[PDB]
């Protein structure tokens, strides 16, 4: 009836390596790894908790030395790909001339990293946009947010792109006001 | 357990100290490199997570000490640009993990750096045979060791009745005075006694030998002075069991 | 800053020795440990613990109810209990080990026989004529001086014979000078020679 | 028209296509009349449909006319004729299901029925069949039983259920267990010591069982001799045995029993018997033992065998000298005057030797 | 004040754009049956999907998930101090942390925005935390239970969630329809109508 999740992990030869705690599925907080601090995915847990900085790093620095060693255990046996699965959706209901969101959504997929583009008729333009990092999902497998703040024009449309080593080639999932 | 070499060392006004640490047996995920100058405290200077950006505390030098962790082993802290107001006791320690992850330390380097080893002394050792005025009184005879004349302060004083090293009746001054206590490099002395009973001293066949370990210096210093060429050594004075006037 | 202690403390052999840390506030999940180091040298562990109470070899450990408080208790001082104790939090909110201020312990030896006199030593090597050396002496007493700054004085520092089980306070004053001779040192107890 | 099966407890999935690839609106029916998973735009859509969180579907897979339904878990209701239909199109298909399962999972033992019980779906008509561990093959039917598990038998088996020409897979681990023995003869002298131990399947277990071997004998029938241990995690741990033979057990497990030595009486067989805490406890064994006796007072030489000794043998006496001067089938060697020199005694038959023995003799004085 | 953290060790040994890929993954779980009561702690660690080393807060002791972690198992139990901490996992991590955000997570509440329109009706529900929220369709006083759907229960990662729940019918000339919401944010049935 609730989980409080600290996850993190390790990524090789990429080098790179995250820590989060997912609090019943939508994330609390990740220590980002160049500025070393503390960064929440709300704000609003801004002046309650406090959490440590270069203390992720500790673990983190763990999590590679045990991917080493483990890695000897299965004698280098690499990762097996997983492709994403993308869907695009819209915040509240659309309406016209009225503000909104676009949201992307990458899940089911492994290793985690990705490309994504927000691009409209094929103008690849962001403005303000966001994105999430890497969220656990119950298979280990991750998950990932990108928005779009945008409005909405019976002219206009919008597109998703996402790069992974899962697909043999780019994906793009469009959206058009209806 | 961790290893700090060298334990002891000194070089010019300036110049490349290379100082390890070493976890002989686990791996270390993490390193705290800790300075502490004479009665003070323990300073924390940086944390070295492995392969990674090492992360100086708020009030450090920056680039002037370098982290090279390696691997989980070899950990190099390198300071160069030496300075005198830099000469410090400094601790390493390792850690078999994250938070809650028992905090390992090691020897501790102390380490005197000097502007030039015109400075650099070894220690003059003679002994002090006691006097039948304590015989007579406590019916004990108390040794004096007097070492002086040296520098930097890194030495110890060790006892051998008979060849072989004693851990009681030694009681060594805690810490090496200033011959100087003004001058800003000076040379040291040390006084360690060794109390014995009385007649232990009296038959002649006992082995009476004081020793003074220096750490001086080695070959790779450049000397120039015709006298003496204080690099580590052993000095020691001595006498055997006085008979009775 | 962490926690806070008494600068230095004294006591005295074979007493019970009880050591007080006042930390602030600590956080939910730290534990809090006690480190203590030998005169030169690397640090090194005592004990710690979350809540309640904890003991083992070497000390044991006084946590207050709140937790705002824990005390450091020596059943039976040693000689060699003499030493800096730290009192630092380790844990959950803290991944680092800072060091604090410190507490410094001198433990007092207790001298079987007060019988103090100064013996003026034979040299060996002829090298100086300086030696005249102070010991036995009670514990009530501190060493001295300077000032004469041509004459050097060491802290009275104690010796153990273990054979004999003796325990007594010897201080030490040398000096290359004409004038310079036993006496005349600057403070001392009643009986001398 | 096309009909898929899938195992309890399994992962089904049954595909639709349309033929214009692009993300397109669709939805399933069950059989009778009910929406369960369907798209709105990009969205997914879970029906009133009783499978609820229990049915998906891949969205990746969208892209192309493909628009599979899955299901996670299966159960025999879900067996089913399900619909598909995607701009204007009936695609059917139905769904059944089975499941096969033990009496018993524990270990079985030498000899004890073992009935395998099908789980079918109504509106089924199925058979079954299995192919054993040592290929035996046997066919089965609504339900099917192997009776007597031979321990050649024991190992993982492969059984097929068949319907509409579309095979279904089921493997069941059995590791029968049993002792290497059930004949345990040894021949053995009037002096010499006598001791047998009995092999089984091995396995760690724990808290197993108890035992105990109940004796036979030629002289004085009313055969009684408890003889009983307990043996409890490879602890045996004697259970109060006989004072007949006043013998040890040797616990801790290879079971040794133990005999001072072998005497007249104690020349029978009876038969040793396991039980453990998993039930039906008919493991059992046996023992046979033998024994002979070369004493020969004054001049007569007498000599004879106890014990089963299945009665087609030969007995004979011989000394390398003169061939077998009395030699049949029988237990009593008789000779009169007692030529002096070591004989042999013999006891074997046309097999090769059993229980040798012999004797001197001195002429006179 | 003061959010706390978990922490792990070393294994045995030591170590040293197509390029093959390795992936290390550790998750300190932690799982709450209502509030502080029975707490179960997990560590667990995996190798790109696969855990292979566990240890469970019931279980008071590193376990194996398979033959690949089983040196670790044994490796980190043969360590006195370590399992004493794990042991305490509930009361110094768990317990913990859930005390600090026992405010802004546990009992965070946010008003669930409802709208409605054709496409067949819609109920699209937005904006509201948690996600444990009844939406019921009513014809006339009635409740319409047959024909719905639901998108069910979605994600935005913000903390807020969204729910589209389909209603297919066929309305005659002066009926009403009713789209009606109770989350725990709400003393009131929110309700939406159509005609």
């Amino acid at each position: 009836e609730h989980v409080i999740i600290q996850a993190e992990f390790y990524l090789n030869p990429d080098q790179s390596g995250e820590f989060m705690f997912d609090f019943d599925g939508d994330e609390i907080f990740h220590v980002d790894m160049a500025k070393k601090e503390t960064v929440w995915r709300l704000e609003e847990f801004g002046r309650f908790a406090s959490f440590e900085a270069q203390g992720a790093l500790a673990n983190i620095a763990v999590d590679k030395a045990n991917l080493e060693i483990m890695t000897k255990r299965s004698n280098y046996t690499p990762i097996t790909n997983v492709p994403p699965e993308v869907t695009v959706l819209t915040n509240s209901p659309v309406e016209l001339r009225e503000p909104n969101v676009l949201i992307c959504f990458i899940d089911k997929f492994t290793p985690p990293v990705v490309n994504v583009t927000w691009l409209r008729n094929g103008k690849p333009v962001t403005t303000g946009v966001s994105e999430t990092v890497f969220l656990p999902r119950e298979d280990h497998l991750f998950r990932k947010f990108h928005y779009l703040p945008f409005l909405p024009s019976t002219e206009d449309v919008y597109d998703c792109r996402v790069e992974h080593w899962g697909l043999d080639e780019p994906l793009l999932k469009h959206w058009e006001f209806d | 357990v961790v290893s700090q070499h060298p334990s002891w060392v000194i070089a010019k006004s300036g110049t490349s100290v290379k100082i390890e640490c070493r976890s002989l047996d686990f791996q270390a995920t993490t390193m705290f490199w800790y300075r502490q100058f004479p009665k003070q405290s323990l300073m924390l200077m940086a944390t070295s997570n492995e392969g990674s950006k090492a992360t100086y505390e708020q009030g450090v030098e920056k680039d002037k000490f370098l982290i090279n962790h390696a691997s989980l082993t070899l950990s190099t802290l390198t300071v160069t640009s030496a300075h005198p107001e830099d000469s410090s006791f400094y601790i390493c320690s390792a850690r078999g993990g994250s938070y809650n992850s028992p905090l390992h330390f090691g020897n501790g380097t102390r380490l005197t750096v000097t502007e030039d080893l015109k400075n650099v002394f070894p220690p003059e050792v003679a002994v002090f045979e006691p006097s039948e005025a304590e015989i007579s009184h406590t019916q004990k005879a108390t040794l004096v060791c007097l070492a002086t004349g040296f520098y930097p302060d890194h030495v110890e004083l060790s006892w051998w009745v008979n060849g072989k090293e004693v851990h009681s009746g030694v009681s060594t001054d805690p810490q090496p005075l200033k011959e100087q206590p003004a001058l800003n490099d000076s040379r040291y002395s040390l006084s360690s006694r060794l109390r014995v009973s009385a007649t232990f001293w009296q038959n002649p066949r006992n082995h009476f030998r004081c020793q003074v370990q220096f750490y001086g210096l080695s070959e790779n210093d450049e000397w120039t002075q015709d006298r003496a060429k204080p690099v580590t050594q052993i000095v020691s004075a001595e006498a055997w069991g006085r008979a009775d006037c | 800053a962490k926690t806070t202690q008494p600068n230095s403390m004294e006591s005295n052999e074979e007493e019970p020795v009880h050591l007080p840390c006042n930390h602030s506030t600590i956080s939910g999940t730290d534990y809090i440990h006690w480190y203590r180091q030998l005169p030169s040298q690397g640090p090194e562990y005592v004990i710690h613990g979350l809540t309640s109470n904890v003991n083992n070899r070497m000390a044991s450990l006084a946590i207050a109810e709140d937790r705002k408080s824990s005390t450091l208790i020596l059943h039976r001082a040693t000689l060699r209990d003499a030493a800096v104790y730290y009192c630092t939090v380790y844990g959950g909110a803290t991944n680092k080990l800072i060091f604090g201020t410190g507490t410094l312990l001198a433990v007092q030896p207790n001298i079987q026989n007060p019988d103090p006199a100064v013996y003026q030593l034979r040299d060996s090597k002829s090298s100086d004529k300086s030696v005249c050396l102070f010991t036995d002496f009670d514990s009530q007493t501190n060493v001295s001086q300077s000032k004469d700054s041509d004459v050097y004085i060491t802290d009275k520092t104690v010796l153990d014979m273990r054979s004999m089980d003796f325990k007594s306070n010897s201080a030490v004053a040398w000096s290359n000078k004409s004038d310079f001779a036993c006496a005349n040192n600057s403070i001392i107890p009643e009986d001398t020679f | 028209k096309k009909v898929v099966l899938g195992k309890k407890g399994d992962t089904v999935e049954l595909t639709c296509t349309a033929s214009q690839k692009k993300s397109i609106q669709f939805h399933w029916k069950n059989s009778n009349q009910i929406k369960i998973l369907g798209n709105y735009g990009s969205f997914l859509w879970k029906g009133p449909s009783k499978l609820n969180d229990r049915a998906d579907s891949r969205r990746s897979l969208w892209d192309q006319g493909n628009f599979p339904l899955i299901i996670k878990n299966l159960k025999i209701e879900d067996s089913d004729t399900y619909i598909c239909e995607v701009e204007d199109q009936k695609e059917e298909v139905q769904l059944l299901v089975f499941g096969l399962t033990a009496n018993s999972d524990t270990h079985l033992l030498q000899g004890q029925s073992l009935t395998l019980t099908l789980e079918s779906p109504p509106g089924s008509s199925p058979s079954v069949q299995c192919r054993s561990p040592r290929g035996k093959n046997i066919q089965g039917g609504k339900t099917l039983s192997v009776s007597q598990l031979e321990l050649q038998d024991s190992g993982t088996w492969t059984c097929t259920v068949l319907q509409n020409q579309k095979k279904v897979e089921f493997k069941i681990d059995i590791v029968v267990l049993a002792f290497q023995k059930a004949s345990s003869i040894v021949y053995k002298k009037e002096g010499e010591q006598v001791e047998f131990s009995f092999p089984l399947a091995f396995t760690v277990e724990k808290l197993t069982g108890s035992g105990e071997l109940w004796w036979q004998a030629e002289r004085a029938s009313s055969s009684k001799s408890w003889i009983t241990f307990d043996l409890k995690n490879k602890e045996v741990s004697v259970k109060r045995v006989t004072q007949d033979p006043k013998l040890q057990m040797g616990k801790k497990l290879p079971l040794h029993l133990t005999l001072p030595q072998a005497l007249p009486q104690y020349a029978g067989s009876g038969n040793l018997t396991l039980a453990l805490e998993a039930k039906t406890g008919k493991l059992h064994q046996e023992v046979n033992l033998v024994v002979m006796r070369a004493t020969q007072l004054q001049k007569n030489l007498t000599c004879e065998v106890w014990g089963p000794t299945s009665p087609k043998l030969m007995l004979s006496l011989k000394l390398e000298n003169k061939e077998a001067k009395v030699s049949k089938r029988e237990k009593a060697v008789w000779v009169l005057n007692p030529e002096a020199g070591m004989w042999q005694c013999l006891l074997s038959d046309s097999g090769q030797v059993l229980l040798e023995s012999n004797i001197k003799v001195l002429p006179a004085a | 004040f003061s959010w706390g953290a978990e922490g792990q060790r070393p294994g045995f040994g030591s170590g040293g754009d197509t390029r093959p890929r390795f992936l290390e993954q550790v998750k300190h779980e932690c799982h709450f049956f209502n509030g502080t009561e029975r707490v179960r702690f997990l560590d667990r660690y995996f190798y790109h999907q696969e855990e292979y080393v566990r240890f469970d807060s019931d279980v008071g002791e590193y376990r194996a998930v398979t033959e690949l972690g089983r040196p670790d198992a044994e490796y980190w139990n043969s360590q006195k101090d370590l399992l004493e901490q794990k042991r305490a996992a509930v009361d110094t991590y768990c317990r913990h942390n859930y005390g600090v955000g026992e405010s802004f997570t546990v009992q965070r509440r946010v008003y669930p925005e409802v709208t409605v329109y054709p496409a067949l009706l819609v109920c699209s529900v937005n904006g509201f935390y948690p996600g444990s929220i009844e939406v019921r369709w009513f014809r006339n006083g009635q409740e319409e239970k047959t024909g719905v759907v639901s998108t069910g229960l979605i994600q935005n990662g913000d903390w807020t969630f969204q729910t589209l729940v389909m209603l297919e019918t066929v309305p005659r000339s002066g009926e009403v329809y009713t789209c009606q919401v109770e989350h725990p944010s709400l003393t009131s049935p929110l309700t939406v109508e159509w005609r």
